[PDB]
């Protein structure tokens, strides 16, 4: 829920109606398929908070 | 507030219960069977008046 959004530096997830900038996660976000099919799609990471969890 | 209107037509499939993927991984069979059903009302309106 929400949309992504940069202001030239960095990625973030907001709520549609009042601007509230999140870390792009995998809580955040679900996946469908390849890159190759989205017009438009951008490349940037998507932060998973297991692997410090793992790390730690 | 200005939106991209793919973007915009995302939230309106998300409105009604299909997820915003089935947009964007379809958009030009979306827009296709739009522009096609468009046409099918101009043809209509100009065919009779009825
Ligand atoms: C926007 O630009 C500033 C400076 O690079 C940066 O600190 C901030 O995190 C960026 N935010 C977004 C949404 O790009
Ligand atoms: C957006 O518009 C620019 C021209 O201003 C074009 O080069 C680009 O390919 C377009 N991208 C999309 C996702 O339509
Ligand atoms: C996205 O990343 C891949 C792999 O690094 C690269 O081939 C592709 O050209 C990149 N596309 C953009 C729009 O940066």
């Amino acid at each position: 829920e929400g949309v992504f959004v940069s202001n030239g530096t960095h990625w973030f997830v907001t709520q549609r109606n009042f601007y509230e900038p999140q870390i792009i996660t995998t809580h955040n976000t679900f996946v469908s398929g390849n890159c190759d099919v989205v017009i438009g799609i951008v490349n940037n990471t998507v932060y998973d908070p297991l692997q410090p969890e793992l790390d730690s | 507030l200005q939106i991209p209107f793919a973007m915009q037509m995302a939230y309106r499939f998300n409105g009604i219960g299909v997820t915003q993927n089935v947009l964007y991984e379809n958009q030009k069979l979306i827009a296709n069977q739009f522009n096609s059903a468009i046409g099918k009302i101009q043809d209509s309106l100009s065919s009779t008046a009825s």
